[PDB]
Order: structure tokens, then C-alpha cells, then sequence
């Protein structure tokens, strides 16, 4: 696909991110995000929710 | 009169955890593992060669599914499962070592 | 929120920065607007740096303490329009971004008052000036070869957002009795583009 | 939180600031009215956007194949190839769950850390005419109308100027 | 494809109520993601945000301190749309009112309000002066030819043209409106066409004044 | 501490103290007594549980055999093995060297904490009524008896009840 | 500052107090004087050099060379050398940056809490005998000559010597 434009690939396609991980293929070659296992780390990006 | 300290909260906040706790509630939180693949081989900006039916090793011998590969120009070389390096059957002596140094060629 | 400069003339493909001074400085809460003739504000950049949905990457914004500037990297002509930086719920005055182009001489056409709008008791002539650049013209009326002073209103379109030339209108009223005791109305323009001035004309009743 | 204020003696966040991470809320003649603080909220804020610019970015460390999916290699160094990327995988796998524990951990405190500077600031600013509830609010003793409830905000308050009405009514 | 359609009327009597309204589709009143707000523009004042609602398990209301005692601005969750209303109006509420939605875009969650959306805008004329009709009279042609209708004599603003009921737009100017000595409004529309067309198209001006209720169609001809 | 409670203007720990982690001695008529603050205490427990709970686990991966104890393998990919491992132990060595000691900076930081709110809790409970010693102590100038010294920890106290009294000792 | 107090309610650091970290700055019939504090500096001090004991030391683990600069070996394993050397710099060049970046959070905070913790030893010292000003200072109301204002700093001020006066200056 000459349409996108891509620097992480594999055999099923192209890692399209800027994240500093991916769960997606520990065989992804190019310029990519660090293979993990898990399939979700969340970042806290606000403070501790407290509702009424 | 009084005058009183506060901080906002979400009646629907996100689960994270922390050293100390799993599944903490914050107001916000942002994935940092990719899970979404794009099913396709984005080149653009890029000049691509899709080997398809002819083995990387086939352009160097030349069995017919290469005939158009015999000096082919590439920022980007894609070899598929399809491809075969042969036609009168046979193979290379240390073929990987030759295939990653033609993958890296241009 | 005070913006400088009040507004600016520049050439196609020209960088183009704007100016906004807050009385407090937030990163996170201070956002630009576009707004065109007739049309509501469109909120191009946010949060200061972040370009808006649909915005071409020509925009861009930056931010250092109290000073935030709005930036067009090369400026196009339909970019014409009034920009307005805003914090929290304060807007600032805004900056009016007017294209310089070459000149072009406008095309002058003149309207006689139909039989129509005569019945009413009144006459309205109006000469149209097409298509120009810069704004600058003189408009003036002469009937019977009288000049005529005080009787006339003149309206000016925006810059057009394809080829950002002007264009304008001059309206003269007469009473049906003035009208009709006058045989020539004359529409005289000057314009830079113009080697000398411009007179269309007709003849009442023609 | 580390310093016991969010989710601490404050006992609930406001759904309806949503203008802001922190605010005030007050009580006067005037009646009740509710404002975000952007100063505390920015700092938060570009302290949060601080971490996001670290952790979205380049490994600009290129890979190439060292091994075949479609004609595998030998056995030993194929071996070899995939220990070696399966404790890679382990390395990587704990770094991030641990970066990822550790910066919310701060985050969280971080905020934590903000409202209670904040509680601190205005408790010296009205020193001698309110006293500390013990639920983030400050019972003022003195008549405080709105223009002076903004003016606790705006940070511009005088406390001298209403300290013998305030402190004679104790 | 958020939408904001606003509708109301555009000449107040001053001391009466002015009442408009924002019909929301592709997003709801009542969404935790958005925030519903009221600014005007005028001339003089520039931009200025008159107040807002918005619902987060229960509504809230805040306005500007400038108009606080005399606005209400209210949610209608069976229309999806909410209001403005303004009482005891002055001269100096005449101005251009437009609905926004603001919240959605965040910085982490907090409304930073950016006004990501907005409404076409309602003119408003604070005014004692009844609504008067505009007249519409021809502009005649007589290889470009120039043709238009002059649009005189109405009130309050805005009257709209368009030409061949919209079918026409190349070449087309609409000049912005003069106020006259008389304290009524005057403008022309013009278009220029090729000169051999004038034997074969018909050229209609298409006249609206809202507020007269007034829709008419002039034919222009040689 | 970072807090500076807990060997800070805390002068030191009560051997006594079996029950909890953190508590209460007051002085009054009545005599002399000691009891643990279980809310407190329960915080700090659950938060060095969560530790534990994420530091003892699962590492899924299992890895096999690449090399031979009994017959050495070839030297050239054996000495490529060993490095690859020396490689890996020395990461992992410096990973829990580094772990160790930020989750126990951080452990001994977090009581410090705890001590802090609960001390803060209370002064906030009895303002105007008692003054900070600077030993931890809040010296109460209205009699208070068990009952009262229990409200306290309790936290049930009334400040106003006593207000008068204590407020006209000074 | 985490504590708010360094970049925070004190406006600005002294370039005078070359002798010590954190001091003392007062105001009476005599005149002004600075005065630095070495146990407040010295628990810094001590720490830091905690910090760097533990950077700055042995990887006794060797490593020979298991590739060749001269003659270059087999390309398949000189492959694989090259992509587990690059791994590991990769993750080296993490930990790196994140090891400072932690370790800098920390010292930063560090310095403040240590700040933080001298003013409120001072504050609880002269408790009702002097206000927190809001810019790191207390205003005594009692007078307070430079023998005095040595007992501060030395931490042997006698609160009750100067009470009546002070007390009833209100
Ligand atoms: C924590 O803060 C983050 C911001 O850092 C915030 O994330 C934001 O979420 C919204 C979605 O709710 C994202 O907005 C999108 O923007 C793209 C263009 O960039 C649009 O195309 C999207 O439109 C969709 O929805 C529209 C209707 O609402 C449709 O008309 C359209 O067809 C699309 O379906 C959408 O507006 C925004 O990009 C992020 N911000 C960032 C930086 O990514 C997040 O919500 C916060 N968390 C919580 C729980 O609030
Ligand atoms: C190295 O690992 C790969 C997988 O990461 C192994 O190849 C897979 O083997 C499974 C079943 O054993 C096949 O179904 C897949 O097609 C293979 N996947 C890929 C991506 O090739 C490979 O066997 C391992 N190497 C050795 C020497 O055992
Ligand atoms: C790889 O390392 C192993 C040890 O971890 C080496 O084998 C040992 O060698 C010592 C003396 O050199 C012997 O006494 C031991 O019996 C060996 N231990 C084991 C566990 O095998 C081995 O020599 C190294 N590989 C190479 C190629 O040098
Ligand atoms: C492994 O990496 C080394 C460099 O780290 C490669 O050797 C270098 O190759 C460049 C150009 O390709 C030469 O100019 C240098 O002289 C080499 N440097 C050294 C230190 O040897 C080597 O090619 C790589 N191995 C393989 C198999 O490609
Ligand atoms: C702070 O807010 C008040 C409103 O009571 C205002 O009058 C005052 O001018 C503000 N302070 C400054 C420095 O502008
Ligand atoms: C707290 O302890 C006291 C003992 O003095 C007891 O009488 C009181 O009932 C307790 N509070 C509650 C809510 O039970
Ligand atoms: C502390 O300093 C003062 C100076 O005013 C001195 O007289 C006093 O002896 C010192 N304290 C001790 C315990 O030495």
C-alpha cells in the first residue's frame, strides 16, 4: 500500500504507532515498538478518581 | 462564609495499577502497548519490490518466475511464501547467510 | 488576551505570524480561531500547539510563558480572514490577515433604474466595479456632466477567496422628478490599475 | 495519595468542575458558587504532558531478520535465535510492566501533591482570620462577600485588612 | 458530523426577551463529552461568551458576569437541543449570537474549552422599529455581460440572494448591505455571464427576508 | 521519612506498640494509656500486601536447554551462548538490584506517610483546643478523660463541646 | 518540588549562602543575618552521597570478544552476534535514561522535603509565639535579639520564656 506509510513490519502487515510497546509480533523488524507480552499497560495521565 | 477546597472525579473513570495497588480509578489513562495491526505493507515514500512468485535467491540464477527481477532496484524487498528460488530442483549452500545479504542490498 | 498586530497585508506564499499577550500564561488554555466573512469562528489551533480537525498543516501554533503566536507557514489566498486567540473565556481583539496581489484594474459596468423601481417615485443608479486589487478607488457620479456629492452610497465586497480581488458597488438616488429632468448619468472610476480614469455612461430613455 | 489529601481529608472529587483538576467552592451571604484553579490545574497538567513526551517516542535501533518463516533454519542456531529473543522478550515485558507501576504511582501522587499545595497556599494567605474544618474547607470568621471569596482565588487577599473583625470573633 | 442549527427570532423590542435556540444532532445535550455554550459578536464588543450547560449525573449552569441577571440558558432533552434567554434587553445586546460545543476536546480530560463546533450564527436587532419588506428591482444587461437585482429598502438585516434558486454561484457577488439616511437597508446582487447566454438562460434572482417573511423571485432580462 | 514523622520530629518507636503500626498515648487525671490505629494500619498492610502480591509471580516463559553440560558444545556458538547469557544475568542482576531498592525507598517513604496523615488527622480534629508539642504530642488544655481521649481516636471528638474552656486557657 | 516549598511558597534560593544547603535569614532591632543549617544540609549531603555510592561502581562481569574487527566471521553468526548486541544496547540505553531520570525526580523532591521538614521544626519551636508570613518566614512578635534568634537556629528557643508578650501582641 503505497497510500501509508509505515517503519514496523511483519508478516501480517505494518505496526502503525508511535507507542513505546506492541503486542502484536515478537518478529516485527524495521523501526518498531518493544515486543511485550501483556496486552495492555495503562498510563495514568490524571489523578486518582474519587466520585460522590 | 467558608470557602472550600475540591478536585474533580468521573463518575466513570479508568483502571490502572501502581506499585502499591491493581485496578486503581483514575480520570484518565492512555494505552502505552500497540495492539492494532494494519493489514498491509505500507511503502510509501519507499521503492518497493514484491518478489510474489520468485524466490529472493532466484534473482540471482534466474529461473523463469524471475525474469523481471534480474536487476531490480529496492529500498524495500518483500519475499513471499509463494516464492521459489528454483526450477530445476536444487538449492543454495548457505542460503540465509546469501538471503540476508541480499535483503540488505538496495 | 491582546493581539498584534490589529492587521496585516501580505503576498501569497508569504510567513505570516500573529502575536497574542495574555495576562496569565496556560499553555493548555489558550486556542485560535478563523473566522471568514459571514461564517462562524472555526477553531483551528488548541491547547496552543495542536492543530484542529481538517487544518492544514500550513497552521501551527507556539507558546512561551504569556506570549503565544499563531503561524502560516506560506500564506494562500483563501486564507483571508480574522483571526482571534482566546484563554479560557476571554477573546482576544483579533488580527485582520489581508492578501496583497498583483494590481488588476477593475471592469466598470453601469445599471440604469428599471421602469419598474420609477413607478415608486424614486431612481437608483448603481456602478458596478469588478474584480480588483487593492482596495483603493475613486468612484464619482456626474449627471448631465454635473459632479454629484452627497447622494450616493458605496458597499465593498471581502477579498474573494479564489483570485482576492475586490469588488464594489455605487449607488446614486434621485427622486423620479430629478431622474427624469437629466439625460446623461455618468459613472467615473479611478484605480491604480487604470492608465487614465473610466467613464461608462447612458442616455435616459436609450 | 502520598500526602493524604486527594481521596484523604478531602473526602470526594466535584463532577461538576470541569473546568479545571483543582478548584474552590464557597459560602457566603451571596450564596454558592464553584471555580477551577489553572495554576495548580497547568502544573499538573504540564507535568503529566512531561511523561507522555518521554515515553511516546523513537527507538531508532533498526532490526533486521535473523531467521526465515518460510524455510526455517538450522536447528541449534535457530535454537539459539529463539532463547535469545524469548529472554529479550522477558526483559522488555517486565521493563514496561515496572515503568508503567512506577509512573502511576507518581501520577497519582503527583496530583495528590498539587491539591495539597494548594489547601497550604490559601491556609497562609487567610492566617488568623479562618480556621481548618477538616473536610478542605476553611471556615472564614469575618463577612466575605464574593468580590472577597475572588479575591482568596486571584491570591490578591489581605488578611490585615479584615484581621480585627475576624480575630475578635473568637 | 456534528451539527448546531439555530433558530429564533432576530429583532427584539428593547426591555423584551430575546429566546433562541441550538438543535443539536450527531451528539446529545446531555452527553458527559460535551458542553453547551452561548457567545455573541458585535462590531464593538468583539467575542463574547454570554454562558453555558452542561449535564454530568445532574445539569449545571454558569454564565458571564456581565449578563448574569438576565439569562437563563436551558437543556430541552425531548428536542436535544437547549436555549438562550436573555430579558430586558438594551441596544447594546444587538449582535450576532452564536451556539457552541466546547469539552469535547480535552486536555487529559479536563474542558479546556475550545469551542470545536458552532452554529451559523443568529442576527439580532434590538429595536422598537416594525419589520418593513424589501423591494426588488432589476439590474439589466444592456463577450461578459453583467447582470444583478438591487434588494431596497428593509429592516432589519439579513436579507439572502441567490440566483437560479442556487443553481447559479460562478461569477456571483452579493454586496453587504448600506444602512440609508431613511434607517432602512439597501444592497445589490450581481453576476456576470457570457453575453451570448442572455438569448437562451433565464437569470432569476431568488430574494429572502426572514424577518418580513418575504421570499421573492425577479426575473432579469436585456 | 521523606515526611520527616517517623525518625524525624517523631523521636522514636514504641517497643510496646505489638498491636498495630501506628497509635495513640495519651496523658491525663486518669493515668497513662496505649492503643494501636487499626485504619491506619490496615493502609499501610494493604499497600505492602499489593507489593508482595506483584513482586512474588509467574514468569510464564520456560526455556530450554541450548547447550550441554556432559558434551560441550562447538566452541564458537558455545562462547556466543555464554556471552548471550553472562549478558542477560547481568541485566537481570541490575534490574533487581535497582527494584529493591526504589520499592524500598519508597516502602519506608509510604509509612512515613501514614504517620503523617494520622498526626495531621488529629490536629485537624481538635484545632484550637490543643497545640503541637513538636514530639508528636498535642498538649489538650481542657480536661479530657478516657471517654474523650477515646472520641479522639475514635474520631468522634467535638471540638465545640470544649471550645470555651480551652480556648479562654490561653 | 513534590513538597512545594523549593520553587514553591519560598520564592527563591539565596547565591549568599555558599556554606550550606538550606539556612536562616531574620530580621530585628539589630539588624539582618544569614546563617546556614548543616544537620538539614547534611542529611542532603549524606543522601546524594548515597545516590552515587551506588552508580558509580563494578560490573565484575567480563566479557571477552566473541567476534573478529580484523577478520570478519560467518555472516549468518555474525548476524546473530550484531542483533543481540544491538538488543542489549537498546535495553543498557533504557535503563540509562530511566535510572537518571527516576533517580533525578527523586533528588529533586529530596531536596525539597528536606527544606519543608526544617521550616516546620522551626514552626512547631515558636508555636504562638510567632505567624507564618507565606514566603518561607515568621514574623515574631515578641522582640527577639540576635541571642534569641541564635536559639532558633541552635533549636534550644524557650516558647513559654517568651508567651505573655507575644500571645497578648495579637
Ligand atoms: C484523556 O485525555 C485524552 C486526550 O489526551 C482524551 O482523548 C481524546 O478522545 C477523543 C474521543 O473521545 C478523540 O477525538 C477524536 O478525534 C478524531 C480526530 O483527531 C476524530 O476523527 C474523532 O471523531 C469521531 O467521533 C465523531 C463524533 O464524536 C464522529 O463524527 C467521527 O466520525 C469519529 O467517529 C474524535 O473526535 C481525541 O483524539 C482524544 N485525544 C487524543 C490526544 O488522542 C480522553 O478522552 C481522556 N479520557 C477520558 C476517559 O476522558
Ligand atoms: C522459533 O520460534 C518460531 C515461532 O516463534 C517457531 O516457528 C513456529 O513453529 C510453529 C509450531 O512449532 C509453526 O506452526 C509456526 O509456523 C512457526 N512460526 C513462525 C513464525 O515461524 C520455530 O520452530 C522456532 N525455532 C526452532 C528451531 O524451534
Ligand atoms: C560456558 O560456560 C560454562 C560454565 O557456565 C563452561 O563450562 C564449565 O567449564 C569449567 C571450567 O572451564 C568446568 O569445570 C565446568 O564443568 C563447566 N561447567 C558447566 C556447567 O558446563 C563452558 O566452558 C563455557 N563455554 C565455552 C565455549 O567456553
Ligand atoms: C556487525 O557490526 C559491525 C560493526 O559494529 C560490522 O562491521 C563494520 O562494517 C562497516 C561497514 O559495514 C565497516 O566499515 C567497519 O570496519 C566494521 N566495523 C567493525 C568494528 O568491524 C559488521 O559488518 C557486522 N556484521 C555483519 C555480519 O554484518
Ligand atoms: C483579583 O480578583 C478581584 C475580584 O474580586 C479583582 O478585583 C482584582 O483586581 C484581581 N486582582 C488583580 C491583581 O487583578
Ligand atoms: C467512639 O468511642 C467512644 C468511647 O469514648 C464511644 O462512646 C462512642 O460511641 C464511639 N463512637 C461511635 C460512633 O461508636
Ligand atoms: C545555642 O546558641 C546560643 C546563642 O544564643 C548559646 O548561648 C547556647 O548555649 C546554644 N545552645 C547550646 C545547647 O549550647
Amino acid at each position: 500500500d503505497a497510500n501509508c506509510e509505515g517503519d514496523c513490519y511483519h508478516s501480517g502487515g505494518t505496526i502503525i504507532s508511535n507507542l513505546p510497546f506492541q503486542n502484536i509480533n515478537s518478529r516485527a523488524v524495521g523501526k518498531c515498538p518493544r515486543y511485550v507480552k501483556q496486552e495492555s499497560l495503562m498510563l495514568a495521565t490524571g489523578m486518582k478518581n474519587v466520585p460522590e | 462564609d467558608k470557602i472550600c477546597l475540591g478536585h474533580h472525579a468521573v463518575s466513570n473513570g479508568t483502571k490502572v495499577n501502581t506499585l502499591t495497588e491493581r485496578g486503581v480509578e483514575v480520570v484518565n489513562a492512555t494505552e502505552t502497548v500497540e495492539r492494532t495491526n494494519v493489514p498491509r505493507i505500507c511503502s510509501k515514500g519507499k521503492r518497493t519490490v514484491d518478489l510474489g512468485q520468485c524466490g529472493l535467491l532466484g534473482t540471482i540464477t534466474g529461473p523463469p518466475q524471475c525474469d523481471q527481477f534480474l536487476e531490480f532496484s529496492a529500498d524495500l524487498i518483500i519475499e513471499r511464501r509463494e516464492g521459489s528460488d528454483v526450477c530445476y530442483p536444487g538449492k543454495f549452500v548457505n542460503e540465509e547467510a546469501l538471503r540476508q545479504i541480499l535483503r540488505e542490498s538496495g | 488576551m491582546t493581539q498584534s498586530p490589529s492587521s496585516l497585508s501580505a503576498s501569497v506564499g508569504d510567513r505570516v505570524t500573529i502575536t497574542c499577550r495574555t495576562s496569565q500564561s496556560l499553555s493548555s488554555y489558550t486556542h485560535w480561531y478563523q473566522q471568514k466573512p459571514g461564517k462562524a469562528p472555526k477553531l483551528l489551533i488548541y491547547a496552543a500547539s495542536s492543530r484542529g480537525s481538517g487544518v492544514p498543516s500550513r497552521f501551527s501554533g507556539s507558546g512561551s510563558g504569556t506570549d503565544f503566536t499563531l503561524t502560516i507557514s506560506s500564506l494562500q489566498p483563501e486564507d483571508f480572514a480574522t483571526y482571534y486567540c482566546q484563554q479560557s473565556r476571554t477573546f482576544g481583539q483579533g488580527t485582520k490577515v489581508e492578501i496583497k496581489r498583483t494590481v488588476a484594474a477593475p471592469s466598470v459596468f453601469i445599471f440604469p433604474p428599471s421602469d419598474e423601481q420609477l413607478k415608486s417615485g424614486t431612481a437608483s443608479v448603481v456602478c458596478l466595479l469588478n474584480n480588483f486589487y487593492p482596495r483603493e478607488a475613486k468612484v464619482q457620479w456626474k449627471v448631465d456632466n454635473a459632479l454629484q456629492s452627497g447622494n450616493s452610497q458605496e458597499s465593498v465586497t471581502e477579498q474573494d477567496s479564489k483570485d482576492s480581488t475586490y469588488s464594489l458597488s455605487s449607488t446614486l438616488t434621485l427622486s423620479k422628478a430629478d431622474y427624469e429632468k437629466h439625460k446623461v448619468y455618468a459613472c467615473e472610476v479611478t484605480h491604480q490599475g487604470l492608465s487614465s480614469p473610466v467613464t461608462k455612461s447612458f442616455n435616459r430613455g436609450e | 495519595g502520598l500526602f493524604g489529601a486527594i481521596a484523604g481529608f478531602i473526602e470526594n472529587g466535584w463532577e461538576g468542575l470541569i473546568d479545571g483538576w483543582y478548584g474552590f467552592r464557597h459560602q457566603n451571604a451571596q450564596g454558592e458558587g464553584t471555580a477551577a484553579d489553572y495554576k495548580s490545574t497547568q502544573s499538573a497538567i504540564d507535568q503529566i504532558t512531561g511523561k507522555l513526551n518521554r515515553l511516546i517516542e523513537k527507538t531508532n535501533q533498526q532490526f533486521e531478520l535473523i531467521d526465515n518463516e518460510f524455510t526455517e533454519v538450522e536447528k541449534q542456531i535457530g535454537n539459539v535465535i529463539n532463547w535469545t529473543r524469548d529472554s529479550m522478550t522477558e526483559v522488555w515485558s517486565y521493563n514496561a510492566e515496572l515503568l508503567v507501576a512506577m509512573e502511576n504511582q507518581h501520577t497519582i501522587d503527583l496530583a495528590d501533591s498539587e491539591m495539597n499545595k494548594l489547601y497550604e497556599r490559601v491556609k497562609r494567605q487567610l492566617r488568623e482570620n479562618a480556621e481548618e474544618d477538616g473536610t478542605g474547607c476553611f471556615e472564614i470568621f469575618h463577612k466575605c462577600d464574593d468580590d472577597c471569596m475572588a479575591s482568596i482565588r486571584n491570591n490578591t487577599y489581605d488578611h490585615s485588612r479584615y484581621r480585627e473583625e475576624a480575630m475578635q470573633n473568637r | 458530523q456534528v451539527q448546531l442549527q439555530q433558530s429564533g427570532p432576530g429583532l427584539v423590542k428593547p426591555s423584551q426577551t430575546l429566546s433562541l435556540t441550538c438543535a443539536i444532532s450527531g451528539d446529545s445535550v446531555s452527553s458527559y463529552n460535551a458542553v453547551w455554550n452561548w457567545i455573541r459578536q458585535s462590531p464593538s464588543r468583539g467575542l463574547e461568551w454570554l454562558g453555558r450547560t452542561y449535564y454530568r449525573s445532574g445539569w449545571y449552569n454558569d454564565y458571564a458576569e456581565s449578563v448574569k441577571s438576565r439569562i437563563t440558558i436551558n437543556p430541552d432533552t425531548s428536542k436535544n437541543q437547549f436555549s438562550l434567554q436573555l430579558n430586558s434587553v438594551t441596544p447594546e445586546d444587538t449582535a450576532v449570537y452564536y451556539c457552541a460545543r466546547s469539552g469535547h476536546i480535552t486536555v487529559f480530560g479536563v474542558n479546556v474549552d475550545a469551542f470545536d463546533m458552532w452554529g451559523q450564527g443568529t442576527m439580532v436587532t434590538v429595536s422598537s422599529a416594525s419589520t418593513k419588506g424589501p423591494s426588488v428591482f432589476p439590474l439589466a444587461p444592456s463577450g461578459t455581460a453583467a447582470l444583478g437585482c438591487l434588494v431596497k429598502d428593509y429592516f432589519p438585516e439579513p436579507v439572502t440572494v441567490s440566483w437560479n434558486s442556487g443553481a447559479l454561484t460562478s461569477g456571483v457577488h452579493t454586496f453587504p448591505a448600506v444602512l440609508q439616511s431613511s434607517g432602512l437597508y439597501s444592497l445589490s446582487s450581481v453576476v456576470t455571464v457570457p453575453s451570448s447566454s442572455l438569448g437562451t438562460q433565464t437569470y432569476i434572482c431568488n430574494v429572502n427576508h426572514k424577518p418580513s417573511n418575504t421570499k421573492v423571485d425577479k426575473k432579469v432580462e436585456p
